[PDB]
């Protein structure tokens, strides 16, 4: 229909009529965000054995 | 008339894709082609959850890292200890046709539902101890195809009537409705801080939807086929979706494009799951050739393989602890891994 | 030995098949001896409001049963003061009904149909609510449990003990016998299948079981009757009321010719008979006194039904019967008859037991076709000695032109019946078996060079039958009674040891469920669960832990074991999985709701692709 087509129109507008960044600037921002946390990441930087509940831990709450 | 606006319809798609192409000036691999690799990432299985008699379609763990819940073509959701193997209660359905499961941010609640076009909430501490259907969200004229939780009172659904919607779950109606799709959506996910959330459909297109506001704020075409799942990355700026041409993409919000592309020649099924680690470095997506790969989500580079399953991976996801991965299949077992 | 009747889980299995054949309403279960009987025990025991109407029922089905015009006027008072003052201050009757009753009783008449009105108007109350909730109740869960075992019904030589011989033919010998499964008393009749293919009797031993099939149904006394028929390996067999009296040649032979008076008693018997045969169109064509028998009381019935006929979509035209006792009709060569034949058989079969022989019989020739000639050329010349009204009756009979014959002008056997000679019974105390009889009676190798070919065998593939109320009819009167408290034992014992191990209750409540009920695996027996997408199943103990999902099953079908019919599924990856049951009944079902199953689930999972099976290979 005309309200079908129309209702894409106004969609299409509404998703030309957001802003932008660089895409420089996007990965830049997500190798910052992975770099930073990567220390308190277990399955990049694992923890003793004793303190992993699928290895070698006894005590639990 | 019709003609006049079709016109103006390409002619704003094209305004977007060179409004697009300003912004690609370098490439993720390239900015990453610095950093160190991660490093082959050899996971272990380390339990092997039995208890199901069929098929698993979907699972989900809970926020304390600890317990998670699976739903299963048996007939039965079940809630697992994943520390000692026990199963914590076995919720047998009043439907046999269950696809998805969620566990509440709270944990007082799980919620399921499938071809019975209904989203079944169900109450996991009643004032006797008895697991109870607490109430049904019937709305949606189609299968439930995945639904999360924001909060008690509030649940998100995605559906084959190629819609989603978001509910009061006390009164059981609508809030808001999320028209947009032109196919079966598929699968969902929650933006960590609540007010966003991606969708993806068999359409081969992804919308980012404004939660409070109920419209479609970006679209990311790009695939070839049925996006099968989707995952937000930790920090909210960008996600990542499967797809049954074989590769997984990963999307940038405020870039408005896709950034990458994850497809060894060698991988030639359909992807049915995704999940980033704690970080956000490990890329995991589950496959129809029984494994579980694990990308390196900067540098687009394979790290490993989890390979225990005797049938497709249908579901994965890590705890928000990042301690472990559980990967659940259709060789009717949940396997955790780290 | 003994009935024993399957668990209550059998209910499952077999609403979903009495309800696919409609079987499941008031007026089909009512209607029936055992389903009334277990109906009326749970209206009077288990359901206040439903009493006073089902006794209200009963007693006025006694007032029916009464004899004469003078009880009756006793009786319909009688029933007018009691009952009725309850149910007219509760569930009242409509004044319309009241009046055609009301309006009988002011003027002293009292019919049976007296309450017929009040009749319909109880059964609009027993049907409605009181009905739903009977079918709800474990009354109709015992319903079940017998009627399964109706429809599993497999006889062989082993369930019947036999003991003495008591008539010789053809094919083979009648026996007289009881049933071990409720002790009934029945005659035998085992007509061999190496003779029958030695004579060319395969149409005429096929026909007898259609006919005896035909004029077994609606309780009669007077025609020998069948309740079963089945067939062994080498050999046919009937179950037919037994008759210890002999036949009524036999004692023609001992006493001589018989009195009018005596002749009288035996004729209505025979002609209620007859009537049973024609109201059903079924023709006889052999009316004679040796194919009449006597019971050890006296009374009499009709036996040999293998010359019988139906006549309903085609009249007959052969020349069936016994050379003596042929009507006109049947002698020529191309004329067509119905129930016509069989009056004028009566008339030269009641001709012999006053004077000795057929009337077309003479100087005791034994040259059928001399005898055949008289029946329809000479006019049959009656003694002096003879009743007037005897004379009215018989050349009425022996009428040769059909249109001016009695019971063939219009109205059947009522035209026979008010007949002049008749003039003294009450009827419907001839039917009752009232009337005193007359006559109290006292107290091989030849086809071994013919083999049984496997063709020959499927002639005789649906020859096994069981007449519905006569099983029914003959369960009631025996161990009826006593094997509902029995298995009401068990079911109690086993509930009170279920309780004591803290019953679990049903897997299958609270799902979606499509029935479930016991089978065998492959044997181990396992009980199942269907479930729309699923096939479970569990061993005594635990839940299930085992299963067979919908999607895997490419086709259900049939196949022997040891020649016992199963259900054969053929899985996705190659394998076989093969079903047995306990009863038919099961198997028809399971292959239907397994069939329905896939088919279904099949269809589902095509629109949905998170479960379907999507490519793999290059
Ligand atoms: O029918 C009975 N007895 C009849 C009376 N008629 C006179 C002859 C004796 C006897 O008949 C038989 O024993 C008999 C046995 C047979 O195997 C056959 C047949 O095989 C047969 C048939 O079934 C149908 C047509 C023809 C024949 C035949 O043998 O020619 C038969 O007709 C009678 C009888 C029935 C019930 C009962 O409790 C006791 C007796
Ligand atoms: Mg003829």
């Amino acid at each position: 229909s005309i309200a079908q087509a129309r209702k894409l129109v106004e969609q299409l507008k509404m998703e030309a009529n957001i802003d932008r960044i660089k895409v420089s600037k996007a990965a830049a921002d997500l190798m910052a965000y992975c770099e930073a946390h990567a220390k308190e990441d277990p399955l990049l930087t694992p923890v003793p054995a004793s303190e992993n509940p699928f290895r070698e831990k006894k005590f639990f709450c | 008339e019709l003609d006049q606006l079709r016109q103006e319809a390409e002619q704003l798609k094209n305004q977007i894709r060179d409004a697009r192409k300003a912004c690609a000036d370098a490439t993720l691999s390239q900015i990453t082609n610095n950093i160190d690799p991660v490093g082959r990432i050899q996971m272990r299985t380390r339990r092997t959850l039995r208890g199901h008699l069929a098929k698993i379609y979907a699972m989900h763990w809970g926020t304390d890292s600890r317990l998670l819940v699976s739903a299963s073509q048996d007939g039965k959701l079940i809630i697992w200890d994943s520390y000692t193997t026990n199963k914590v209660h076995a919720i047998p359905l009043r439907s046999s046709w269950v696809m998805t499961c969620a566990y509440a941010p709270s944990g007082n609640y799980v919620a399921c539902g499938g071809l019975d076009n209904i989203c079944s909430i169900y109450n996991l501490k009643t004032r006797e101890g008895n697991v109870r259907v607490s109430r049904e969200l019937a709305g949606h004229t189609g299968y439930l195809s995945c639904c999360r939780f924001l909060d008690d009172n509030q649940i998100v659904t995605s559906s084959g009537d190629t819609t989603c919607a978001l509910w009061d779950i006390e009164t059981g109606q609508q809030t808001t409705t999320f028209t947009g799709h032109t196919g079966d959506v598929m699968s969902l996910s929650l933006a960590p801080d609540t007010r966003l959330f991606v969708s993806g459909a068999c359409d081969a297109s992804a919308k980012l939807w404004d939660v409070r506001e109920g419209m479609c704020r970006q679209t990311f075409t790009g695939h070839e086929s049925d996006i099968n799942a989707i995952c937000f990355f930790p920090n909210g700026n960008a996600f990542a979706t499967g797809s049954d041409d074989a590769t997984c993409r990963l999307f940038d919000l405020r870039a408005d494009q896709e950034l990458m592309t994850y497809s060894h020649d060698n991988i030639i099924c359909g992807i049915t799951s995704v999940s980033f680690s704690k970080s956000g470095r490990l890329l995991l997506a589950g496959y129809d050739d029984f494994n579980c790969n694990v990308w390196d989500a900067l540098k687009a580079d394979r790290a490993g393989v989890l390979a225990g399953h005797d049938n497709r991976v249908s579901c994965l996801g890590v705890t928000d602890d990042g301690m472990a991965v559980a990967t659940g299949s259709w060789d009717s077992f949940l396997k955790i891994w780290n | 030995k003994k009935i024993l009747l399957p668990e209550p889980s059998i209910r499952s299995v077999m609403q979903k098949y009495l309800e696919d054949r409609g079987e499941v309403t008031f007026e089909k279960i009512f209607s029936q001896k055992l389903g009334y009987l277990l109906f009326r025990d749970f209206c009077l025991n288990h359901l206040e409001e439903a009493r006073p109407l089902v006794e209200f029922y009963e007693e006025i089905k006694k007032y029916e049963k009464l004899e004469t015009e003078e009880e009756r006027v006793a009786r319909s008072r009688e029933i007018f003061d009691s009952y009725i003052m309850k149910e007219l201050l509760a569930h009242p009757f409509s004044k319309s009904a009241t009046e055609h009753v009301q309006g009988h009783l002011g003027k002293k008449q009292v019919p049976p149909d007296l309450f017929q009105p009040y009749i319909e108007e109880i059964c609009q109350n027993l049907r409605g609510d009181v009905f739903q909730k009977f079918i709800e109740s474990d009354k109709f869960t015992r319903f079940c449990q017998w009627k399964n075992v109706e429809l599993n019904i497999h006889l062989t030589m082993n369930d019947f003990s036999v003991h003495r011989i008591i008539g010789r033919g053809g094919f083979g010998e009648v026996y007289g016998c009881r049933k071990a499964d409720t002790g009934k008393m029945y005659a035998m009749k085992c007509l061999d299948k190496k003779r029958i293919k030695m004579k060319q009797g395969e149409t005429l031993a096929l026909n007898e079981r259609i006919m005896l099939s035909l004029v077994s149904t609606g309780d009669c006394p007077f025609i020998v009757c069948m309740s079963y028929a089945f067939h062994t390996p080498d050999k046919l067999s009937f179950i037919l009321d037994l008759m210890n009296g002999g036949d009524l040649h036999y004692h023609l032979s001992q006493h001589g010719v018989f009195s009018e008076a005596d002749m009288r008693f035996y004729a209505a018997e025979i002609i209620l008979g007859l009537e049973h045969m024609h109201n059903r169109f079924v023709v006889y064509r052999d009316l004679k006194p040796a194919n009449i028998l006597l019971d050890e009381h006296g009374h009499v019935r009709i036996s040999d039904l293998g010359l019988a006929c139906d006549f309903s979509k085609k009249k007959p035209h052969a020349s069936v019967g016994t050379h003596g006792y042929m009507a006109p009709e049947v002698l020529q060569k191309g004329v067509a008859y119905d129930s016509s034949a069989d009056w004028f058989s009566l008339g030269c079969m009641l001709f012999k037991l006053l004077r000795g022989h057929s009337p077309f019989r003479q100087h005791k020739t034994k040259d059928k076709h001399e005898i055949d000639r008289m029946t329809l050329t000479m006019a049959v010349e009656l003694p002096d000695s003879f009743s007037p009204e005897l004379r009215s009756l018989l050349e009425g009979l022996l009428q040769r032109d059909v249109n001016r014959r009695l019971g063939c002008l219009g109205r059947g056997a009522q035209e026979v019946k008010e007949s002049p000679f008749f003039r003294s019974l009450d009827w419907q105390m001839v039917f009752l078996q009232k009337y005193p009889p007359p006559l109290i009676p006292p107290r091989e190798e030849d086809t071994k060079g013919i083999k049984l070919l496997d063709s020959d065998q499927e002639l005789y593939r649906n020859f096994p039958l069981t007449i519905s109320e006569r099983w029914q009819q003959e369960v009631a009167e025996t161990v009826f009674d006593t094997i509902n408290a029995e298995t009401d034992r068990l079911e109690a014992r086993k509930k009170a040891k279920n309780k004591q191990l803290g019953h679990e209750e049903d897997y299958a409540l609270g799902k979606d469920c499509i029935m479930h009920g016991y089978m065998s695996k492959m044997w181990q027996r396992r009980y199942f669960y269907l479930f729309p997408n699923r096939l479970e199943w569990r061993g005594e103990g635990e839940a299930p832990q085992s299963l067979l999902t919908m999607e895997e099953i490419q086709s259900v079908e049939e196949t022997q074991i040891k020649e016992r019919k199963c259900l054969l599924l053929k899985i996705r990856g190659g394998k076989q999985f093969i079903l047995q049951c306990d009863s038919d009944p099961e198997l028809v079902q399971w292959k239907k709701e397994l069939r329905d199953a896939y088919r279904e689930a099949q269809q589902l999972v095509q629109r949905v692709p998170k479960m379907k099976n999507k490519p793999r290979s290059p």
